[PDB]
């Protein structure tokens, strides 16, 4: 997250932290996700596609820091890793960039909701706020494009939803943005999701409900002039979601 | 001038 502010997991209790084991045994952060029910985290396929084996992954919930423990945190194994059958990666964009991780502890348990661990609500189908609505993004992603490291402390910032017509203008991304995607950016282009933020929540308050509007998916650099961040448009994947979660 | 998500201009 470029710019924005530091935060803690109480702000964003559904934020999931996803890591990948190695052979040598060392563990690296992969991507964020969002806890949509006690057993299910949602995230982005492009995060997993290159190492798609479930046993490689660890999910923490309740976590405010990247590489040190947070009191009250819970650690999960990945019981099922569901990647979208229609994923594609093109010269720019990822399509159908959505993934579900079924989590279960060494104890055989899903999450237990706490002050630091809560679920976030799914939108109503095909229902999204108006362009210019201000929404929040959260992640352990880079603070600057050129950084070599990720921040140890969770961040968030606010961005505004962009109209399709605006995003699909050749000035911006053109054809690359589809109806299954949302754009969002800061008016001065000074705050944004970046590398390591993928799969995390775009949360808007539609009505009075904090609602999971998007999943951080792609964009050219970060906090860059005419280059918004692009997010999977969750309200266009409900059937995929529920079908893969009714189980 | 290759573009990849995330990183930079080209
Ligand atoms: N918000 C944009 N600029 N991103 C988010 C996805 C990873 C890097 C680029």
């Amino acid at each position: 997250i470029i710019g924005g502010e530091f935060t803690t997991i109480e702000n964003q209790p559904w934020f999931a932290a996803i890591y990948r084991r190695h052979r040598g045994g060392s563990v690296t952060y992969v991507c964020g996700g969002s806890l949509i029910s006690p057993c299910w985290v949602i995230s982005a396929t492009h995060c997993f596609i290159d190492y798609p084996k479930k046993e490689d992954y660890i999910v923490y919930l309740g976590r405010s820091r990247l590489n040190s423990n947070t009191q009250g945190e819970m650690k999960f194994e990945v019981e099922n890793l569901i990647l979208h059958k229609d994923y594609s990666a093109d010269t720019l964009a990822y399509h159908n960039d959505i993934a579900l991780l079924k989590i279960r502890s060494k104890e055989g348990r899903c999450a237990q909701p706490s002050r630091t661990i809560q679920t976030i609500a799914l939108p109503s189908m095909y229902n999204d706020p108006q362009f210019g609505t201000s929404c929040e993004i959260t992640g352990f992603g880079k603070e600057q494009s050129t950084d070599y490291l990720y921040p140890e402390q969770l961040k968030m910032t606010v961005v505004k939803l962009i109209s399709h017509r605006e995003c699909q203008q050749p000035h911006y991304y053109g054809s690359e943005v589809t109806t299954k995607m949302l754009c969002a950016a800061d008016p001065q282009w000074k705050t944004d999701s970046c590398q390591g933020d993928s799969g995390g929540p775009l949360v808007c308050s539609l009505q009075g409900r904090m609602t999971l509007t998007g999943i951080v998916s792609w964009g050219r650099g970060c906090a860059l002039k005419d280059k918004p961040g692009v997010y999977t448009r969750v309200s266009h994947f409900l059937p995929w979601i529920r079908s893969h979660t009714k189980e | 001038c290759p573009a990849y998500s995330x990183y930079l201009d080209c």
